[PDB]
């Protein structure tokens, strides 16, 4: 397949491709006064600050460099309650992602400090024994 | 079109002079060095000389040196540009047919000729 | 310095076949194709290339210090004078005739 | 056993790219170098053993930019100022003969006309001197030389005309080499490589026959060119050793200023305080002829061994090609330099020299043609001392035999005059990434 | 040494001073219309989109916050067939640059997911027991 | 509390709140000629560069993706001698910062390389067992 | 234009014409600070020009400013809340 | 919402005459006064 | 202001009336001095 291509696919199975997507964040002007002088200018200030809100985020959870990073965070079944089975193979991440798009503020907030800076004090503790 | 006319043919007594013009029509005229060539009655070409149209600078061999007068003259509009080659001292061996052309790059490559001129004394 | 010298002053070669001239030139090198009472045109230049609008029947090929011009199913009026010039000098031409 | 692939950040590897340099000076004028970061107290250098790189003048791509960076910064500096366009009337011209010598007669010209005062319906009278190279005769009255061909314009006479050294430095991710073979041609292979942050100081000076303020070489005299047996490339010479040269312009100039509309100023010339003498410049004849000694020995080495070498005045052109032409404290000089090159070199006193010189105020300085400038006069008596410190010469074609070639000056590109300053930098971009076999294998938990 | 120094010296000796190489990569202009108004404006956007391209790809390998970084891909003989000596110390970095340049793009494939997307899914039905 | 609150308090308490610094480091500027125009396109590209500087260093050091690192570096005490107690709960990183700012450029030589490359090479040569 | 008028300033300047739909009233304006950067308030009442303000606080950018052009008097400013400083 | 945190315990030092947000806020709209005088008529043919 | 007559040179009967023959002053390169000179225009431009 291609870019976007698994947009159709299930979760499970979409979820196979992710390199796909992430590879086409940065660039693709790759080669080379403000109509089409500051006009490129402005967008390509825009691609790396929105690139870079991210790789922040996903370093404040305890997951800088990776794709699939499970956490230490229990899914509190107020959120949604489907059965596993019901959610990967039978449904879209663009059909799931309008679900849950209440609770996310929520979840980020549990993830931020109350996982992960919980987590990186004890091994502070810890290491010095 | 990348012509490069030239007027008719002329004769005149030996020890007068004689011009000789060749205009540029179609591209981009300061770009390109501007060369005289001359053939005989049943002989090969020969070189007269060459000249550039960005500052005006003429070069001609040693045989040449004193008799011949290369220039260039544009208008201000900048589009035509019009050569000119001055022949001061005629003698017999002058009879030829001249030949304005454009030089292309730096293997000396002429691609456009002129139409050429006859020119006896 | 600079050396040229070309090497059938004239052949005669008839309709249909094929036939070459050589030029023996120091340093590059170009072929002309000039008919009587007219100005010359550029086939080859460089010595391999040849000019954009001409027929393939002409093609020259280099090797050392010798360069070979040579024309493939010759017709009615590729009768003509034929020379070589290295950059101020040239040679006088050779002539075909059928 | 078998090698795997290890990955390695920061290795040092480049290639050949483009960029856009930026330039850096230190601590009003045209080069607006009061928009350029100041320079660094430390001109690092590191050098680099056993590497050896593959230079190439005449395709380095810091000459492109230089030309059209100091093109650009001179339109800049006259957007703001004074359009002239009132001056092109009828001009009624006499001679001026009040103490002149005999070389200047009709060389100035005193000239009147009608000009417009800060009220729409109000004229004056006015009268200035003006050089005859800058007139014309209307029909044989006279006019400004430019009037069919473009509007001049010119203010702001507290911007000067002084080159400022000038550093090039690269961005981040990029990198400058440096040849410093002392004997190096234009191209091939420099055995003796460094890298710097960023070029020498450079003086964006202009001129046309002899190249002036430059550097010099330090073992002998070079000679470079792309294929010296293609009569239509130019030839750059290096000197080893500087030659003086000291010029002035004698007359004690006086500038009148007339108010034209409301707050545009016209700055003419008024009298003369003394005599009205030519100026010219003097050079030192020893020291001239030894040099130009030293320059056929190299000439020699590329053509036979018992050749004639000669050397003649330019053949022709424009003003600008045909005459030594410079800039000198504001005002711009063309000076006859046949007495220089005059000799016949074969095989096996102690005074000065006099070259004269004239002065335009109209000026067409790079071939645009849709827009001249004026030049404003400049207060009392003119001098400077410059060093020569090379020649831009052009071979006579045609020349069988081998024997007797002929050398004449040359110029009128300014990216010839470039190219003597940077031949020997050029521009590469790091490539930190590499991939190696060896033996670690990642550890899978 | 410094900046470009170990560009002499074989690969083994050269491979010790990747931080003076790496710390160049980002600035150096530290206190400082459009001409020289948008030149430079221009060029420090162009050093901040290159150097992001790279720490993509070391992350997407799995070689984030590394300098040298083991992989698990098997170096196949036929990009080249040297012995190990004959590499590490009596050539440089800029010799095998191009005894390699033809492979990279068939190595830089690999790398991306013939370990990474393999093993990142693994220890995801790993860590689920 | 909220933005620089935690700035009143002693090291020991306000170590606790180093996220609420280090997410106002990238905008807040949410949604949005030369004037206001080329003034604040500045603005955002030194933004970047000054949050990439800093990502850098922590990678160099082993400490990318993390806001406490222990390092293997040993504390000389010719750069302070204070009780560990008189540190951490009866002073504020305003105050330590000006009496430690004399040596950071020291210590930062010793994180760089005298730390990480050093350890660095050793996984390298153990690895290949 | 001797002891017949003309404008004042013929002799000094050139006019332009106050583009007529252009208006000069003061609008408040607010000065924020970049990313990575903050913006100290020192909320102390009897607070001098210069000296320690021992009451600081923080904002994302200033209040209301009116940029007011006037000469002797200050017009439509913010007042003192304790007393004349 | 104009948000304000206080800062407990903590004094700073400050210094107008000094202050840059001053300098910068008198060239901002110095440039912004010509910047609304270019597009707009000539007065030229007054001085009469 | 300008001089028109119209133009009746071996025209059909569609243009009778559509192209001006106009002649007026303009300004020559030299500030004191105008020249007289002549355009044709069509009547889409011109008003009386
Ligand atoms: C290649 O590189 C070359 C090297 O760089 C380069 O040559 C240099 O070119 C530049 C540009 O042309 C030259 O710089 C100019 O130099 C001018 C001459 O300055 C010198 O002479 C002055 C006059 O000295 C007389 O008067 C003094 C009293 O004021 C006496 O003390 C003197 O003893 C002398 O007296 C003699 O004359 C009297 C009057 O006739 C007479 O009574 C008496 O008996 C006796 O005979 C000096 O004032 C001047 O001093 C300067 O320099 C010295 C160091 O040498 C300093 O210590 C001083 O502090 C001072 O700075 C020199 O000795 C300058 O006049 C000229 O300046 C003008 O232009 C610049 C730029 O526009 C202005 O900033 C400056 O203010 C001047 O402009 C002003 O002029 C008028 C009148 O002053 C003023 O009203 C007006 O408002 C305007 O603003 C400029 O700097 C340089 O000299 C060259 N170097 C050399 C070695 O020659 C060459 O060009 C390059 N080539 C190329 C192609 O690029
Ligand atoms: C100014 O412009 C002019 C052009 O106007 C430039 O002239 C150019 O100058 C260069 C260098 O001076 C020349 O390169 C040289 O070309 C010759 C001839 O090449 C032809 O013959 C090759 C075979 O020649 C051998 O065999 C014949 C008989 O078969 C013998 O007669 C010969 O003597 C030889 O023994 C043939 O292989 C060539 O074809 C190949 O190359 C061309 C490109 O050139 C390709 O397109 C072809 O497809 C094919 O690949 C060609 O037909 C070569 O012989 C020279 O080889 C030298 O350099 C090699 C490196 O490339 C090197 O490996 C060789 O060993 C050899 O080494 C030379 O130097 C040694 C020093 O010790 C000598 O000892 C040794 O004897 C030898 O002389 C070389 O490649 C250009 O051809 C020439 N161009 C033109 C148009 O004339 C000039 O350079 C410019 N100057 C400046 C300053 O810019
Ligand atoms: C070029 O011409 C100008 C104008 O004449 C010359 O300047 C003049 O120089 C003289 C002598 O230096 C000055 O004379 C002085 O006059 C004062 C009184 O005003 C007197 O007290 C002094 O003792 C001296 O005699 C004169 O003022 C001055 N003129 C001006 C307008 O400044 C200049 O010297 C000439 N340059 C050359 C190289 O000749
Ligand atoms: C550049 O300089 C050279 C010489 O430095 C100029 O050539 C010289 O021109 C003058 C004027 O035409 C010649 O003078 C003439 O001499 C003859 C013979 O005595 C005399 O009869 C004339 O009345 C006149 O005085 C001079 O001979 C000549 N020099 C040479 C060597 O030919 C040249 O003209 C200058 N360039 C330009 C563009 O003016
Ligand atoms: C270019 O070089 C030539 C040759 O060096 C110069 O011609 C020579 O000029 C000198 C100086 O006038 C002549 O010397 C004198 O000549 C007169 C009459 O010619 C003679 O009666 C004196 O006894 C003395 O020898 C010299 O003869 C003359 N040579 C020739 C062959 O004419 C020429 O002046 C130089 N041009 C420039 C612009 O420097
Ligand atoms: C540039 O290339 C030269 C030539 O290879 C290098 O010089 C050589 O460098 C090696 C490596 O340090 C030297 O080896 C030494 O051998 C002695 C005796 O076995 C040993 O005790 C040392 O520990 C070291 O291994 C060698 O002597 C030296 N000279 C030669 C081969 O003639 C040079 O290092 C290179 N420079 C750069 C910056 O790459
Ligand atoms: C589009 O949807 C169709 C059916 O909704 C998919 O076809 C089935 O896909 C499943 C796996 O997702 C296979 O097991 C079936 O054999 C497929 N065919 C059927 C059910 O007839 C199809 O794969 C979807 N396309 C994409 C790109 O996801
Ligand atoms: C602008 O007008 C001038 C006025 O004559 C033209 O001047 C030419 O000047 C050269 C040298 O001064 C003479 O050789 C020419 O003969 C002059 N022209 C003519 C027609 O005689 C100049 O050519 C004009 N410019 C343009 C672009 O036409
Ligand atoms: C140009 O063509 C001629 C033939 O027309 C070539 O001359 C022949 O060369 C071969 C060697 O390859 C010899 O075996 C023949 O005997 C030659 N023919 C004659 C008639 O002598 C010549 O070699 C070609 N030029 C080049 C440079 O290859
Ligand atoms: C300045 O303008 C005046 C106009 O008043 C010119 O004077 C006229 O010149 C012409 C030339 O033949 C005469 O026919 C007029 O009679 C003059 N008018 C008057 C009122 O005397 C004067 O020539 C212009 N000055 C210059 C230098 O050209
Ligand atoms: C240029 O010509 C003007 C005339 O227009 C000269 O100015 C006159 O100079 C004489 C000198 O005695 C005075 O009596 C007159 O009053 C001046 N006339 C005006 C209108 O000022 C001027 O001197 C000449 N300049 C030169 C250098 O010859
Ligand atoms: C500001 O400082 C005061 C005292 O310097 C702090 O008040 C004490 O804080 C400690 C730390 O929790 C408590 O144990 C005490 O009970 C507090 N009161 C006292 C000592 O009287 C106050 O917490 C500081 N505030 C901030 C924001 O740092
Ligand atoms: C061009 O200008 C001339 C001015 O010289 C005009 O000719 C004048 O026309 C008026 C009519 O209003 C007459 O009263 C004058 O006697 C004329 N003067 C001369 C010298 O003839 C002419 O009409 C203008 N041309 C056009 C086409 O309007
Ligand atoms: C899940 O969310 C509901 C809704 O807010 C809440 O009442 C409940 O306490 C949450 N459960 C846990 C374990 O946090
Ligand atoms: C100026 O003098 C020259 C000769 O010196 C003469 O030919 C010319 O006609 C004169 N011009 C004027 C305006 O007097
Ligand atoms: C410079 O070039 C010339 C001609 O190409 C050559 O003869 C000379 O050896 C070269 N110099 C060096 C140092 O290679
Ligand atoms: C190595 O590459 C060759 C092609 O270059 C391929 O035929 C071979 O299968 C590859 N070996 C492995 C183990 O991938
Ligand atoms: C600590 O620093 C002092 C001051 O330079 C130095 O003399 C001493 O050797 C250092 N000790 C250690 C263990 O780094
Ligand atoms: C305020 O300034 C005045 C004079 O400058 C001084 O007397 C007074 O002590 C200052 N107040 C404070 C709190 O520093």
């Amino acid at each position: 397949l291609g870019f976007l291509g698994a947009a159709g696919s299930t979760m499970g199975a979409a979820s196979m491709t992710l390199t796909v997507q992430a590879r086409n964040l940065l660039s693709g002007i790759v080669q080379q006064l403000t109509v089409w002088g500051i006009k490129q200018l402005q967008a390509r200030v825009l691609a790396v600050e929105r690139y870079l809100r991210d790789q922040q985020l996903l370093g404040i959870w305890g997951c800088s460099g990776k794709l699939i990073c499970c956490t230490n965070v229990p899914w509190n079944s107020s959120w949604s309650n489907r059965n596993l089975s019901e959610i990967w193979d039978n449904m879209t991440w663009l059909q799931w992602d309008k679900e849950i798009s209440n609770y996310t503020q929520i979840i980020y907030g549990l993830l931020e400090e109350s996982q992960n800076q919980q987590e990186k004090n004890e091994q502070d503790l810890l290491a010095l024994d | 079109q990348v012509q490069l006319l030239q007027s008719g043919a002329a004769v005149t007594k030996p020890g007068a002079s004689v011009r000789v013009s060749c205009e540029a029509s179609g591209y981009n005229i300061r770009d390109y060095f501007i060369h005289w060539w001359r053939q005989a009655p049943g002989q090969g070409l020969q070189w007269v000389g060459w000249i550039n149209p960005k500052t005006g600078q003429p070069n001609n061999p040693r045989q040449f040196q004193g008799r011949v007068s290369l220039t260039r003259h544009a208008s201000w509009d900048f589009d035509t540009y019009s050569f000119y080659m001055d022949l001061k001292a005629l003698r017999s061996d002058d009879t030829a047919v001249y030949f304005c052309a454009r030089q292309r790059s730096d293997y000396w490559d002429f691609d456009v000729w002129g139409s050429g001129t006859q020119v006896t004394v | 310095d600079i050396q040229m010298t070309q090497s059938p002053s004239s052949l005669s070669a008839s309709v249909g076949d094929t036939v070459t001239i050589t030029c023996q030139a120091n340093g590059y090198l170009n072929w002309y194709q000039q008919r009587r009472g007219k100005a010359p045109k550029l086939l080859i230049y460089d010595g391999s290339k040849l000019e954009r609008g001409v027929p393939s029947r002409f093609s020259g090929r280099r090797w050392g210090q010798e360069y070979n011009l040579t024309i493939n199913n010759l017709q009615p009026e590729d009768i003509a004078t034929y020379f070589c010039q290295v950059y101020e000098f040239v040679v006088p031409g050779t002539r075909l005739d059928l | 056993e078998n090698l795997w692939v290890t990955v390695y950040y920061g290795v040092p590897v480049w290639k050949d790219a483009e960029t856009t340099l930026f330039c850096a000076s230190d601590a009003h004028n045209v080069w607006a170098t009061h928009a350029c970061v100041p320079t660094d107290p430390n001109p690092q250098e590191i050098h680099l053993e056993n590497v050896t790189e593959e230079f190439n003048m005449w395709k380095n791509n810091m000459v492109e930019q230089m030309h059209t960076d100091i093109i650009s910064l001179w339109d800049q500096s006259l957007k703001p100022c004074v359009k002239l366009t009132p001056l092109c009337v009828t001009l009624q011209c006499t001679n001026v003969t009040n103490n002149i010598t005999d070389d200047m007669r009709g060389e100035l010209k005193n000239c009147s006309f009608n000009m417009t005062t800060e009220l729409r319906d109000k004229k004056q009278k006015v009268y200035s001197l003006f050089y005859r190279l800058d007139v014309v005769q209307i029909n044989e009255e006279y006019r400004l030389i430019n009037c069919n061909t473009s509007a001049i314009t010119q203010a702001c006479p507290k911007v000067s005309f002084e080159p400022i050294p000038i550093h090039y430095c690269a961005p981040a991710g990029f990198a400058i080499l440096k040849c410093k073979d002392k004997k190096f041609n234009g191209t091939g292979p420099c055995p003796s490589v460094s890298t710097v942050q960023c070029t020498h100081g450079i003086k964006p000076v202009v001129s046309t026959q002899l190249l002036l303020n430059g550097s010099l070489a330090e073992e002998e005299v070079m000679i470079r060119s792309e294929n010296i047996t293609n009569n239509a490339k130019n030839i750059l010479v290096q000197f080893n050793t500087p030659v003086q040269i000291n010029c002035t312009r004698p007359n004690n100039n006086t500038r009148k200023s007339i108010r034209i509309g409301p707050g545009q100023a016209f700055y003419a010339t008024g009298d003369i305080i003394g005599d009205i003498r030519q100026a010219h410049c003097n050079v030192s004849k020893a020291t001239w002829n030894e040099t130009l000694g030293k320059v056929v020995k190299q000439l020699r080495k590329h053509f036979g061994n018992n050749t004639i070498i000669r050397f003649a005045n330019s053949s022709g052109g424009d003003l600008e090609v045909t005459t030594h032409s410079f800039n000198c404290g504001g005002e711009f000089f063309y000076c006859n330099t046949s007495g220089l090159f005059n000799s016949t070199w074969i095989s096996n006193s102690n005074d000065s020299i006099t070259l004269p010189c004239r002065i335009k105020q109209i000026i067409n300085m790079w071939q645009r043609i849709g827009q001249a400038m004026y030049a404003p006069p400049i207060q009392g008596v003119i001098r400077c001392v410059s060093n020569i410190t090379g020649l831009i010469l052009t071979r006579d074609g045609g020349s069988t035999n081998s024997t007797t070639e002929t050398f004449r000056p040359g110029g009128g590109d300014m990216r010839d005059n470039w190219r003597s300053e940077l031949y020997k930098y050029k521009v590469v971009k790091i490539e930190p990434l590499g991939v190696a076999p060896t033996r670690c294998k990642r550890r899978v938990v």
